[PDB]
């Protein structure tokens, strides 16, 4: 979900 | 490294230019709030702001020099603090109210719509009141929000780089205050008052995360 | 009012004179030992607070509020300070030094342990001084519950005094004006991490009740 | 009705002040478009814009004088024309592309992602280019968008007709103030209103496309 | 091009002289309508009118200056709008009915003979009533019909744009000569051109209906 | 019976008001005629004119008083004569050409497109020339065309009614000529010249029907 | 030119004096009998035509054209005239009187028969006079091929003379001006029916060749 | 077909 | 043959 | 469904 | 088919 | 209990 580690990682790369 | 070569005026410009868009809310305005609908509204807004937060973070001097792992870590740690400081800033000129969006202005009584939320509202309102009474400037605000990004996860050589970036933001705050005409004593006193705000922002984020987990 | 008239050197002296003793761990679980210690330190914290210039000028209500907010932060900053000379370990007491792997004793504590260790490492890297430490501990006491207005105005003036005092200490040590501002900022940002760790600790404590 | 007492300057000022916010898009920028995801993005955007269109419409002089039934009808018939004129407006500085949102700029080749959509894209791009060539002003744009709302769908003059006459007066006033001769004023008024026929056409084709994919 | 040298009077005279013949219908008047037979009659009529539309279009100033390709495109896009404006014109003296031909006058209830057609009939009847209420003149009608042809479908100004400007001048001239004030002239020009949006709409719905029954 | 009560001026008005619409033709004007396409074009036109002929016939004074059987008989006998006299009339002011429609004007050479048609064209052209040279008036034309309707089948008391109607049309022709200023001698001479036209019209119809049957 | 100078009474006299004899049917099928008769009557028709005032002023070409056009009409009007006193019968010759049911002898002829009988009935109802009959027969001769221009102008003047002559006869009989015009019209409309019957007859004749 | 007896009859009644 | 064009011509001259 | 008659009615009243 | 592009092209050329 | 609001109140007066 938005704000999670995996979400940030997905969004950042 | 561009970040460490910026003069204070260039740092301010870059931080001001990085700002995310002000988001609007959508809802049926003929329909009263419930606990579910208000929490749904704030969740929706926060989730959208998170998307734009990513684009802002990449424009913060120094952030993109970090590894992917470090970027994720800092954002994962700081995001709710970043939302809350933005909320407090935009509420500054609206005593008693939280300006979630230009079309979503809530008072503390409306905070009671969600069980346990009014306590958080009160903290946010006291912080916005503090901002107002300090006459916090937008240039100071952008410095503080970027300090949150770089600091909140900074313990949990590339770490030495972040610390030199953090020192530059401090130089930037003092520059802004000296340009405003504050005495040396007033400059260190106001630097402290502003940085102590960040301990309260951290507290509110922790209380917010706790509330989000419990529901 | 008496507090507002002290010189920087007198503020330092008052803060140093107010320091509580270092307690030894005592036997009545690791949490049992820590709870024993904490509860004993809380008694000393009462008289320490009353010796922090400005504190007893406040109403009883305000004194309770501030301590109720700050006490775990105050314990934690103390813990971090005394663990400074013990890399990779937390010196809860002279007779109670724990490494990180001992933190796994209590489900939940080892998250907190690593944060405390990273903070103690930061103190070491900054070469934090005792005189600086006592200033920070008194800032925690006066700041942590402070946003929640004369009584609160007075608190802000005392807080400004402690800032002046930190700068006095740094100037005396021969830091340039730029270094003083940078170090003041570095030290105050630590208090954000101390808040975080206290919030996490309080969460743990409430959930086991 | 107060709306019919507005001067041309007051009409322009009211229409500028009624403008809805410019909406941003949200998407994963590291994931490529698909048919599903692009149509999904455009659908999400349109649906958000519809919410803000309601607030805008209530601020258009004359609109709140109408019964609920008439207000609903005008909006139900005009909403896609209104989205499209807005899109065409914000695309003027981007030849060959459509600026759906400040962070969502799509060129013609990207329109081919969604079956059938590229025919609509090409009509929208031509309209945007026409407005650019005409040097359409923001004050003129807001007059045209309100005309669309009020002229939506299909004793001498009802209220809507009278309000539309005032918006015509306002368009002519804007042209006169810019120094256009009377002949130029009437010619430009005609050119602008003829483009509304094309916007109606594009809306009809769009509603067709939306109904056929539902 | 000669078309662009025409005075307003010469434009009107050319457009009046280009008018196609009014077509009559043929049917057994002792046999009642069916869905098949009514749609059959309207289809036969439209197809005859299309033949005469070609001769008319070639007489519209500017049209023969265009390439064959452009001529075909304008007609392919505009023909149903052109049939419909003609129908609406000849129906003005017959409230509640559509005069398809002098010997074929159909009321709204007869439109229900053909599935879906009554929605179109009602739009056409409203448009005819609007033109009646406005006292549309024959000279104005011929200007609007040529505008439809030239504005059909979707460096500063191409030939079509320049010719359309001349037809606007001609409409304004007609209004001025009838004694309208400048404000009235611009208002009536707008009212007329806005109705072209509705004619486009009705054509789009008609083409839909024709394609879906084919 | 209305028909026998009409004055001559009322008869003329009624016959003029009864006139059918002038029909246009449709065809591809970029495509040359063939035998099949020209014959198809004339067939199409005639078939359409037949529909409108029915509405005209019903407006001819006296016609609707007759039984259905008698109406059918008179129309079945006279229709091609009625088409041909109309064709000749509309061609009067176009020497050498037959004006089938305002957009279909054919000369005798174009008649050669259909085998055997040029002979008929020539007869029609000579009749149109005769009309022109007599200066036939439209009021006379409508009288003659109605005489064809009532006369062509009139042998093959209700028959006495048709004969009184036919006598009234004769009175009408003489009235028109007297009003034009013709002497008594010129009136009877022109009445004869006009009625003799009808023998040539019958001849052309018979030749036309024969040609239609053979193909 | 001699024709154009005759009085009405002289025209009547010339037309009466030109009348051919009545022929008897003779034996060499009903069509055989009729053909025999017709071919014999054609010889008499030649000299009759030449005695019609105005006819021999025309060129040979024009004389041939007119007779070629009119001959069957001329035979038919003669047949109808002599059948007038024989209701329901056609008097082809004094020794050849056929009723309608005898017309069915030749496939096709009975259509023609009924038309001839209806025309003879009309003559009877009008009470057609011999002097009127000879005027009509001469009009057929000059009119039937006439539209197909001095020679044709001359023909039109002779035709006008015969009209004058018909009116003279009617006026002499005491008809009012209105009756004269009405009767002139009635008699000329008969020539349309005579044309029709000739066209039908010619069709029959050509198809059996 | 147009012009026939039956066509006239149909059209006239 | 009797009634033909040629026959009429011959009989009339 | 945004844009439907019922949706517009709900949002306006 | 009257009204089609191809029909219009045929009729105009 | 130590650290409670009531305990702090009692210890501080
Ligand atoms: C205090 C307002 C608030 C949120 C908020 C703050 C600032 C802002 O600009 C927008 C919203 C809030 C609400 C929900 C939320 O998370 C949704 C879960 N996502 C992240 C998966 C985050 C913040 C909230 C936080 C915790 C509990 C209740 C309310
Ligand atoms: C970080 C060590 C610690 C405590 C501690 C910190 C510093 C210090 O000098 C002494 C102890 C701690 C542990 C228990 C505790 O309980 C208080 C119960 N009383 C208040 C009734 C307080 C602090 C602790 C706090 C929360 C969860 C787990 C462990
Ligand atoms: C032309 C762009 C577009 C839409 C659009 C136009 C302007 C704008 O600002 C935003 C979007 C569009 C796309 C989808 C759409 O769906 C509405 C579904 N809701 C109403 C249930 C509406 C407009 C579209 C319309 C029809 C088919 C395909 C694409
Ligand atoms: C609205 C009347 C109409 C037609 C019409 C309009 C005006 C006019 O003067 C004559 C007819 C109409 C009907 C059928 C039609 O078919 C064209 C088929 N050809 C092009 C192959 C065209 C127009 C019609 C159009 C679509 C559906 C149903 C009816
Ligand atoms: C001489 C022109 C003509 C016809 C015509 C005359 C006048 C007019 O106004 C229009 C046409 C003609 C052609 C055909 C026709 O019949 C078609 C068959 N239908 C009746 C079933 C009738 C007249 C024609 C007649 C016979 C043979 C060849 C051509
Ligand atoms: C109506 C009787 C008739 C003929 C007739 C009429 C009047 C009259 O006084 C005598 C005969 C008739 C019959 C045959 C005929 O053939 C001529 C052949 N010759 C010309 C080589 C001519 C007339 C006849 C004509 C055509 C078909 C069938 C019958
Ligand atoms: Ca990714
Ligand atoms: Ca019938
Ligand atoms: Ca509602
Ligand atoms: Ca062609």
């Amino acid at each position: 979900s938005p704000g999670s580690r995996e979400w940030f990682k997905d969004m950042l790369s | 490294s561009l970040a460490l070569s910026l003069t204070a005026d260039q740092m301010v410009s870059a931080l001001l230019d990085a700002e995310p868009p002000i988001l609007y809310s959508e809802y049926d305005p003929t329909r009263p709030f419930s606990e579910a609908s208000m929490m749904g509204l704030l969740t929706n807004l926060a989730d959208r702001e998170l998307v734009h937060m990513i684009n802002w973070a990449k424009r913060v001097p120094g952030f993109v020099d970090l590894t992917l792992h470090d970027q994720v870590h800092l954002l994962e740690c700081a995001w709710l603090e970043i939302l809350m400081i933005g909320l407090v800033w935009r509420s500054m000129e609206h005593p008693g109210k939280l300006l979630f969006a230009p079309n979503l202005l809530l008072d503390r009584n409306q905070g009671k719509c969600v069980e346990g939320m009014v306590e958080i509202f009160d903290m946010l309102l006291a912080t916005s009141s503090r901002f107002r009474m300090m006459n916090l400037q937008g240039e100071e605000f952008v410095c503080l929000k970027s300090i949150i990004l770089l600091n909140s996860g900074v313990y949990t050589e590339e770490k030495d780089h972040i610390h030199r970036v953090l020192d530059k933001i401090t130089d930037t705050l003092i520059h802004l205050m000296a340009k405003a005409g504050l005495t040396l004593q007033q400059q260190h006193q106001r630097l402290a008052q502003l940085l102590l705000i960040l301990s309260h922002i951290r507290h509110m984020s922790n209380k917010g995360m706790e509330h989000l987990y419990s529901m």
